[PDB]
């Protein structure tokens, strides 16, 4: 019957290793890097575009970052359709918890959600795991600015630095030697930059090759503000900082 | 070989290895006998134990005031069929006020193992059947393969060795057919025959089982002291 | 090799279990034919009856579909039976829910649809077949469109299927390139017929009795089949010229 | 019977390869080449009706199709694979938008709901990959001219011009010296037949090439007047005479 | 509207003695002011030494007491041709009467 | 790969035959009949000392008149003694009477075989059940995963049984007491246990028709132990 | 190679293995023949005679389906007897709904269409029998006999199992000798004699002969069994002809 | 659905998914589970191979059940977040059936009963965790410690270790842990566990985590200077 | 069940609920507890058809219990408030509805701040300075809307509070048995014992 051509995702080596995830990992290895560096008064995120053209339509263009909602955002790296399918679900979350408690979602109840769902892939339904891996950057009033990854595993973990995708040995080890606790959002902007020039597989980092964006108190009172950088916005930034 | 991994495949010369091999799990069992002449119809089962301390594994099970089988094979399956025969001859009852016939019987067992061996997922049923019944057409005696291949004869027998007993039965055919009338005898030739399949071992007390229908006699299983009788 | 059995893709991106469908279309070792009049279409089709033990009535790869729809098959007779009980059902239904006859085009697509997603989901095998339906479909006129294993559809001037569909192919292709015009023109069916047989005749190469074809014809309002008498008053009309 | 294949026929290999996927794309290549490029004023989207057979009717056989009134699409790769997903795509851009907000979807979206049903096909029981990739050419109020790529995984990128198919490393190169961000909408189409001129062994006319475009409103193709608002339908499928008007002065 | 239930008259009368036991019943059965039949059983043999009685509406006294006889068949099969005793069979009356509790069988019962 | 519920060429169920080795790996348990009562013994083999003993059940009641002794991948036994315990039960509710002990294993044994592709495969567990009621006095019962169980008047399972089995051939006779049987059912373990047999790493009960089914306290135990060395020493 | 291990899956020659290896367990199977004659259809089986302990008359093979259809088979006996009782479903249906008796050509389609659904799919296994079946309906006398592959078509003389070659030869000669036709009568006595010399084929163990029919004139269009006399006129008739 | 079994006997007799999960378990990090006369002790290893991590958001391997019982494992941390929600759901369903708090065996016995039917269920592998589940019955002063394994089977411990290297810290507590007299105070017990993670855990810093929980439900985290303090004492007492 | 009040002050919410148990003719019970802690800063009294009352309190709090378990972390009064109206609003449509009216007193303590939320059988939250449900409005209302302030102390509240009991032990024609008082403030709930 059918069992000839069943594949068993999810089953164990003789290891212990869950071999899909591994190898959904190998994937999103060769995916543009995106890196998150979270400072005292705000979070910054990240992300190199793979190798674009000269006829690729840039400021109507979204594959790497992506917002959940008015305080949390993410940065992909993987398929994007398969990142897509989670995004759609973790906005309904988000909003089903604003209908329930009229208080918006804490980040780490919206990563634990995601993550469960991976992680079920995992274990029962026969299907494939979903190859992509988030870095989470958000705000709430109990932890204030947090970092999170999760991966095709469903394992997820709270950072100060991070990065996904590739050259993230390279690119977790300079990010290891400059960052440093009392750091602010100018300065982590600068440092994730630097780190995306240096791992880079391109001969130079420009603008439209760069998907950039900052979550800043830098806002009218207390509160929080998303900026999604434009094309001009990253070119600027990228003459501030001394990179072109 | 190739063809053999499931029931839903015919091997090259058109032949079912999985409904062969649950065939084979009956050669495996234990030996029982059925023979009927008609007025009477008569079971005679040799029973089998683990060992000096096991009880002895019961062979003949009861469907109906008329009619019941004994089983040769894995005995859970038997169980399972003789439940549905126990349902359908009570359906019978409860919607028709009516006996349900032998032969009728043996249509429904037949349909019942087909959907086993041409559907994925499920396997054949690991068991052969002897029924017995006095019905409005007189006395009945059955033999079921797990095939789905159902045949009413004058006498059989199935199991390890039970072909021994069969040959007695084909040379005894004329004689046991005329004994009407007379339970007791038709018995001695249902233990007469099935001592053709033993070897080493003979019939004891607690190894024999028998099992009687007819005319004005219901399905009654006799075992223990009760078949001292007939050794 | 396990992207052979089932229809999924291989390192070349090709479907084999499609193509081996496409192959089955021809056990049956039949040609058929179709081409368009003024008001009518006519298909054609081989009638090989081997066995004297035959009912040849009963023989047939030519279907009613519905009294405006005709189709005849290439391949094996389950697959076309398949094909046509549920083209029928197809039909009755369209008809019930819009309140107008299934056009010709519209069904084809719709079996094309059926054939597509047996070449995606796995569970469910190709119908080794090549359906040809054909009508007068009254905003469309004359038409002939027909249907393969991969899903695949398109209308047709004229068309040939089975073993030697090259050689009828041919044939058809060069006559309207003498005539430049997408039908014969032609007032009755009749003649319609005898033109088909005729060219099938010198394409093929051999002589036809009564019973060595089989003839479906579709004019405005139905579609229906010739007996075995109405061929041969055919056939005596192409040998008196 | 029931369908017992639940599981996934696409998985990773131990690369981390989706072989199922790149077999899809390698069914794309094969596949006819097709091309879109937009203009300031309208997007042009074209291929060539490569022909079974010359007593097939062409003109039958829809290679672009039109989605909603101001929505187009084209394709390369399997032809059968490409019908069905413009049967639901039409459907969708009902059911999960028209229907509730009472107006058609804007391009980006409506190419989201195709890549969703492509990367389902990617990850679901029992199924392969489509094997087609998909050119979206539309207009919409808010986002004006827009062209999507939309591949077998379910990815979907935005492009100012590009090709997909047999020739379209040749024919991405050939646009990228052509195209520039003060083009007319006839520009577009010039450099449409000049790129697909290249790509094309046999005949070439308005017959052989099929081409349409997402422009200005068409209020003679709305079918109805008296309702200000509704001006008709930016996309339209050029035809035979006016394509070989184009080849004149080419 | 369509009234599912109707009384089909009757009366019964169980005595127990010291080693013995009697259930009686008239065998008239009627609907409104006709006599439908003057002998139709309404006391019945259940085997294992029970008698049984399910008086009122007889469409449900039938059923029940063809259900309690076929419950008698089935406790010999599943228990190895054990005696029902008169409590046992007590009991497992009141679960197919209890089971048809939101649609009850219209009937006194007495065994 | 192959099917679960596939046969071998020899007419037996690969996946029945494979979990039958399962419990070849598993503890010593023994049972011996009387009609006095019936004992049930267990081995409870502690994987390391600080592992506390007597939170090993392997030994389990499944109503007042039946008890049950397990032996094999004991996990697998929780939803049988669930399934046991609710037959038991629910036969009460339904017949104000306790069940008999045939029928509360056939109850069991029904379960075994509902595997496929219902569970994904067969139980890793053999089971002793033991009981008593009215129509058949002492019983003791062997339920395989195969769907059989047969009778014993003396049993053993699991990694010494064969040796075992074979100890109570010549010893069983139908006049045991139940003093007697206690102290054989400790004999027969000492000897196929790898570490020496005390009252914390072995386990007694029975079942007799007054008091009904006890598991033996340590105390009650290690006195049987104590005399079980000075008879063996007395000859 | 493998395209054989499972069912639906087309050979690169575009063929299904699993159907062609139904076929031999077909071919396996004992004799079974029908012939087509004036006003109706005629059945008939050869039964093996394993033992003497078989009763005789009794293992009947030959199934009614309505009360005007007439049913046999070779092969896989139990295959042969579910495609029968959907058979029977079939035309239960049909006459349901429509209210006249099904049709023998619509009745032939419905055991095609439900055998040819048993070739679509892996979860099960092409039908082992190959089944000759027909009666009398108002458009007068049908014969149809029906693959595992779902094939069918009309027929004037039809047979399956072991002896096919040998009777199909001698239907071949009563087709060229009776063009006008062959009586209801003559049919039951032909027939008898075709399963008589298909018995050569399966000479080893001795056999029961044992026929149908259904005629417009004989059995007012309804299948009957040929008992008695009738049935031991055709005997003599068979046993006369070999000798 | 997918209904195929994935956890099947083998020739031997032995369930190798099942057994892999182990493996899974042997690769996680080392927990360790320690019951003193008046309390239990859980101990947790914290690979370094990870920093610039967030201490604060980080998911903690101690997860609370109730508030008188917690939960410790090794394994697969995200099979892990799966067997605790299910824990947590049945510890409120239990107090409002019964009106009770679970026992600890209890609450293990949900615990390794959810873990076996994932062993013989279609469509699903095994979970690759054992669990420490530790705590005090509602008005009992007796301390509970028990083990959870992927088979299913549970058992209780006076001292038990889990996941890598746990052979190591096995051999450790066999020999320093005395049933008759055990870690009579709070201090005792606690030093014995962190002594029992410096046979494996290499640096004493922020590798090693804490939690005590005493009777009624008092349960609490010990930060890192807190136990830095009893690493110190350790060192300094074993350099003589 | 019978009277449920509840008043707001600077500091803290208090909750008045009777204690009178009526089924027909008889009083089963004069000190029963109409009120259940969803969490240590949050107290829900609740009244309406018998055995829906415990029914949906109960139910309400093993779901906050298990939220608090989960998050470690309480929710606000104004969370918990909503999730309540949310199960009574999917309620009203139900097969068969719960029949039961609450109030909800809780402290925020990020806000610092005394909470009172009144919320009907169909999902009607309100936030107000004072709350009753059923009949016991119809009294006490207009006595609050004349002596409240809002500035008052948990010693004025407990005497304005004792203002409407007397109120309504003059004027309701049941005897509802006297009420059982309780304070929700920054430290927690504690019980009035002598009232
Ligand atoms: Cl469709």
């Amino acid at each position: 019957g059918s069992r000839r051509y069943d594949s068993r995702t999810t089953i164990f080596s003789p290891e212990g290793r869950l071999y899909q995830v591994e190898y959904a990992l190998e994937s999103i290895s060769h995916a543009g890097t995106a890196i998150g560096i979270m400072a005292s008064d705000g979070i910054v995120l990240a992300a190199e575009r793979k190798v674009t053209s000269t006829l690729l339509e840039q400021d109507t263009s979204t594959e790497k970052l992506y917002k959940l909602n008015d305080k949390i955002a993410v940065a992909v790296a993987g398929l994007t359709a398969d990142a897509e399918i989670l995004i759609n679900t973790a906005r309904i979350h988000a909003q089903n918890y604003l209908k329930t408690y009229n208080e918006d979602i804490p980040v780490e109840i919206l990563v634990r959600r995601l993550s469960d769902i991976k992680q079920g892939y995992t274990q029962h339904g026969g299907l494939r795991p979903f190859g992509v891996s988030f870095i989470y950057a958000g705000y709430d009033d109990r932890y204030g600015y947090q970092l999170y990854t999760s991966n095709p595993s469903g394992n997820y973990t709270g950072w100060k630095a991070i990065s996904v995708g590739a050259n993230t040995s390279a690119a977790q080890t300079l990010l290891q030697m400059d960052y440093k606790d009392d750091m602010k959002v100018d300065d982590a902007i600068e440092l994730a930059l630097k780190t995306l020039s240096k791992t880079t597989d391109s001969s130079a980092l420009t603008y439209d090759r760069l998907e950039f964006a900052t979550i800043r108190k830098g806002a009218n009172d207390g509160e929080v503000y998303q900026k999604i950088f434009k094309p001009q916005e990253i070119k600027d930034i990228l003459v501030k900082t001394g990179i072109t | 070989n190739n063809y053999d991994g499931d029931t839903v495949t015919f091997s090259p010369t058109g032949r079912l290895f999985q409904v062969e091999y649950a065939l084979e799990a009956i050669k495996q069992g234990s030996v029982t006998v059925g023979l009927r002449s008609n007025t009477h119809a008569v079971l005679v089962a040799l029973k089998r134990n683990a060992d000096e301390l096991s009880s002895y594994q019961k062979k003949i099970i009861k469907c109906d005031e008329h009619m019941g089988l004994s089983l040769a094979g894995l005995a859970p399956d038997a169980r399972v069929l003789s439940n549905y025969l126990r349902q359908q001859c009570n359906y019978s009852s409860l919607v028709f006020n009516r006996k349900l016939a032998v032969e009728r019987a043996g249509h429904l067992l037949c349909d019942k193992a087909q959907k086993n061996t041409q559907s994925y997922g499920g396997r054949p049923y690991g068991v052969g059947l002897l029924i017995i019944g006095y019905d409005k057409s007189g006395a009945h005696l059955l033999e079921f393969q797990p095939s789905g291949n159902v045949t009413e004869l004058y006498g059989t027998a199935i199991g390890a060795r039970s072909q021994g007993a069969k040959t007695y039965l084909e040379r005894t055919l004329d004689t046991f057919i005329k004994i009407d009338g007379n339970p007791d005898e038709l018995i001695k030739a249902g233990v007469e025959a099935i001592s053709q399949s033993l070897r080493d071992e003979s019939l004891t007390v607690d190894n024999l089982s028998i099992a009687i229908v007819g005319k004005d006699t219901p399905f009654t299983i006799y075992d223990g002291e009760a078949v001292a009788k007939y050794i | 090799g396990y992207d052979r059995h089932i229809t999924i893709f291989s390192p070349e991106g090709r479907l084999y279990q499609v193509e081996y469908a496409f192959k089955a279309t021809n056990q049956t070792n039949i040609n058929s034919l179709a081409v368009r009049g003024k008001d009518c279409t006519v298909v054609i089709s081989q009638k090989k009856v081997p066995d004297k033990l035959l009912d040849p009535t009963t023989v047939s790869y030519i279907f009613c579909i519905s009294r405006t729809i005709g189709m005849v098959v290439n391949g094996p007779i389950p697959d076309a039976r398949n094909a046509a009980l549920r083209a029928k059902a197809e039909a009755a239904e369209f008809r019930y829910k819009y309140g107008y006859d299934m056009p010709c085009d519209v069904l084809a697509k719709r079996m094309a649809n059926l054939s597509q997603i047996y070449t995606q989901r796995a569970y469910m095998r190709p119908l080794g077949v090549i359906l040809t339906f054909v009508s007068v479909d009254e905003e469309l006129g004359p038409s002939i469109y027909k249907t393969d294993p991969a899903g695949y559809y398109v209308g047709y001037k004229a068309t040939a299927t089975g073993p030697k569909q090259q050689e009828i192919t041919t044939n058809l292709e060069n006559h309207f390139k003498k005539s430049k015009i997408d039908h014969i023109n032609e007032e009755s069916w009749e003649k319609v017929v005898e033109f088909a047989i005729t060219h099938m005749i010198d394409a093929l190469g051999t002589e036809f009795s009564k019973n060595d074809l089989e003839v479906g014809v579709a004019t405005k309002d139905k579609f229906f089949t010739l007996s075995a008498e109405n061929i041969e008053e055919r056939l005596v009309a192409i040998a008196e010229q | 019977m029931t369908d017992r294949y639940s599981f996934s026929l696409t998985t990773f290999s131990p690369s981390g390869k989706l072989g199922q996927i790149d077999y899809a794309l390698t069914a794309v290549k094969q596949g006819v080449t097709s091309l879109g490029i937009k203009a300031t004023n309208g997007v042009v989207i074209a291929t060539e009706k490569k022909s079974s057979s010359p007593l097939a009717m062409s003109e039958t056989l829809s290679k672009v199709s039109l989605l909603t009134p101001d929505i187009g699409a084209v394709y390369s790769g399997m032809g059968p694979d490409y019908r069905v997903l413009v049967d639901k795509s039409r459907k969708v851009a009902h059911t999960s938008y028209k229907r509730i907000y009472g107006e058609y979807p804007p391009t980006k979206l409506l190419v989201s709901e195709v890549a969703k049903i492509m990367q389902e096909a990617t990850q679901s029981g029992g199924v392969r990959p489509f094997g087609v990739s998909l050119l979206i050419a539309g207009h919409d109020e808010f986002n004006g001219f827009s062209l999507y790529q939309v591949d077998p995984s379910g990815s979907y990128f935005p492009w100012k011009a590009t090709a997909i198919g047999k020739g379209s490393v040749a024919a991405k190169t050939f646009l990228e010296k052509r195209w520039n961000d003060e083009l007319e909408l006839e520009d577009a189409i010039h450099i449409a037949l000049l790129t697909l001129k290249e790509s094309v062994e046999g005949e070439f006319n308005g017959d052989t090439i099929e081409l349409a475009i997402i422009g200005d409103e068409n209020p003679d193709l709305l079918g109805y007047t008296g309702i200000p608002t509704d001006k008709g339908p930016r996309f339209r499928k050029l035809t035979s005479q006016e394509i070989n008007d184009r080849l004149e002065a080419l | 509207q369509f009234n599912p239930y109707g009384d089909n008259g009757g009366t019964i009368l169980g005595i127990a003695g010291e080693d013995f036991a009697v259930l009686a019943g008239d065998t008239r059965n009627i609907t409104d002011y006709s006599i439908n039949s003057r002998y139709e059983p309404k006391v019945f043999d259940c085997g294992d030494n029970i008698v049984m009685s399910a008086n009122g509406f007889a469409a449900d006294g039938d059923a029940l007491v063809k259900r309690f006889k076929n419950s008698v068949k089935w406790y010999h099969f599943d228990h190895n041709d054990k005696k029902l005793s008169i409590n046992s069979a007590a009991r497992n009356i009141q679960h197919l009467l209890y089971g048809k509790r939101f649609f009850p069988y219209y009937v006194h019962t007495i065994i | 790969d192959r099917g679960v519920s596939t046969f071998s060429p020899e007419g037996r169920l690969f996946q029945v035959e494979y979990s039958l080795e399962a419990i070849k790996l598993g503890s010593t348990a023994i049972g011996i009949a009387t009609k006095e009562g019936v004992v049930l013994g267990v081995e409870k083999r502690a994987t390391s000392p600080l592992l506390e003993s007597d939170s090993i059940e392997k030994i389990v009641e499944i109503d007042r008149h039946i008890g049950c002794a397990m032996s094999g991948l004991t996990a697998d036994a929780r939803s049988m003694i669930e399934h046991a315990r609710t037959a038991a039960v629910t036969h009460n509710l339904y017949y104000d009477e306790d069940i008999n002990v045939e029928s509360l294993t056939q109850s069991v044994c029904d379960l075994a075989l509902r595997f496929g592709e219902l569970m994904s495969r067969p139980f890793g567990v053999a089971l002793l059940i033991a009981g008593h009621d009215a129509d058949d006095g002492y019983q003791l019962f062997h339920a395989e995963p195969s769907g059989t169980f047969y009778r014993y008047n003396a049993k053993a399972i699991g990694s010494g049984s064969e040796g075992a089995q074979a100890e109570l051939l010549n010893e069983w006779h139908s006049s045991l007491t139940l003093k007697e049987a206690e102290l054989l059912v400790l004999k027969i373990l000492k000897q196929v246990m790898e570490e020496k047999l005390d009252e914390n790493n072995a386990q007694l009960s029975c079942i007799t028709k007054q008091d009904g089914f006890k598991i033996y306290d340590n105390e009650k135990t290690a006195e049987l132990i104590k005399e079980l060395k000075e008879k063996e020493a007395a000859e | 190679t493998g395209y054989d291990l499972s069912n639906s899956v087309f050979s690169p020659d575009g063929r299904n293995f699993q159907v062609e290896y139904a076929v031999k367990a077909v071919e396996n199977g004992t004799t079974s023949i029908g012939i087509k004659c004036n006003d109706g259809v005629v059945f008939a089986v050869e039964k093996l005679i394993t033992s003497k302990l078989l009763v005789p008359q009794k293992n009947v093979k030959i199934q009614v389906v309505d009360r005007h259809i007439g049913c046999v088979y070779s092969g896989l006996i139990p295959d042969g007897r579910h495609l029968v009782n959907r058979g029977r479903e079939e035309a239960a249906s049909f006459k349901k709904l429509y209210k006249t008796p099904i049709p023998i050509p619509a009745f032939a389609d419905r055991l095609g269409q439900y055998v040819q659904a048993h070739t679509l799919y892996n979860s099960v296994r092409p039908f082992g029998v190959s089944t000759i079946f027909g009666g009398v309906d108002k458009n007068g006398a049908h014969l149809y006999m029906l693959e595992p592959s779902g094939s069918y078509w009309g027929y004037k003389g039809a047979a399956t199992g072991k002896g096919r070659q040998s009777a199909k030869a001698e239907l071949e000669k009563l087709v060229d000798h009776h063009p006008e036709g062959l009586s209801a009568r003559e049919a039951v006595k032909q027939a008898a004699k075709i399963i008589y010399l298909a018995h050569e084929d399966n000479k080893e163990k001795d056999f029961e002969l044992e026929i149908s029919w259904c005629s417009l004139s004989e059995t007012n269009g309804l299948h009957k069994f040929v008992k008695g006399d009738l049935l031991q006129e055709a005997i003599d008739f068979a046993q006369k002809e070999i000798n | 659905g997918y209904d195929r079994a994935l956890s099947i006997f083998s020739p031997d007799g032995h369930i190798f998914q099942v057994e892999y999960a182990l493996e899974a378990v042997k690769r996680g990090t080392c927990a360790v589970g320690v019951k003193g006369k008046n309390c239990v002790v859980l101990g947790c290893e914290r690979r370094s191979t990870l920093k610039l991590q967030d201490t604060r958001i980080t998911p903690s391997k101690v997860s609370k059940i109730d508030s008188h019982v917690v939960l410790s494992f090794s394994g697969l941390n995200a099979d892990s977040r799966i067997l605790i929600e299910k824990a947590r759901v049945e510890a409120q369903s239990h107090r409002l059936t019964l009106e009770d708090p679970v026992t600890v065996e209890y609450l293990t016995r949900y615990v390794a009963g959810v873990q076996q039917r994932y062993t013989q269920s279609g469509g699903v592998r095994p979970f690759g965790v054992s669990t420490l589940i530790a705590g005090f019955d509602p008005r009992d002063d007796e301390p509970k410690l028990y083990q959870t394994e992927p088979s299913g089977i549970y058992s209780s411990w006076s001292a038990q270790t889990i996941g890598r290297n746990s052979k190591t810290v096995r051999e450790f507590l066999e020999k320093n842990y005395d049933r008759k007299e055990p870690p009579a105070t709070v201090e005792e017990c606690v030093k014995l566990t962190v002594r029992s993670l410096l046979e494996v855990v290499q640096t004493g810093a922020k590798n090693i985590e804490i939690t005590v929980v005493k009777p009624d439900s008092d349960i609490v985290a010990l930060s890192s200077e807190e136990i830095n303090q009893y690493v110190t004492q350790i060192e300094q007492e074993k350099q003589e | 069940m019978d009277i449920i009040l509840g008043i707001r002050v600077q500091d803290s919410v208090i909750l008045a609920s009777s204690k009178a148990v009526t089924r027909g003719i008889s009083v089963l019970k004069d000190s029963d507890d109409k009120t259940r802690q969803l969490s240590p800063h949050t107290l829900m009294s609740f009244a309406g058809e018998a055995g829906d009352t415990v029914q949906f309190a109960e139910y309400i709090q093993a779901n906050i219990q298990l939220y608090s378990i989960r998050e470690d972390y309480e929710l606000s009064p104004q969370a918990v408030s909503s999730f309540v109206r949310q199960e009574l609003a999917k309620s009203i449509r139900s097969r068969r509805p719960y029949q039961v009216n609450v109030l909800i007193g809780g402290y925020d303590k990020k806000k610092n701040k005394p909470e009172l939320y009144q919320i009907d059988y169909l999902g009607t939250k309100v936030e107000l300075p004072y709350g009753a449900h059923g009949y016991s409005g119809f009294y006490t209302f207009s006595l609050l809307d004349h002596h409240y302030r809002p500035d008052m102390t948990t010693e004025e509240g407990l005497d304005l509070l004792k203002l409407c009991v007397q109120e309504l032990e003059k004027r309701m024609p049941m005897d509802f048995k006297g009420v059982i008082v309780k304070i929700v403030d920054k430290d927690g709930i504690r019980q009035v014992d002598d009232f």
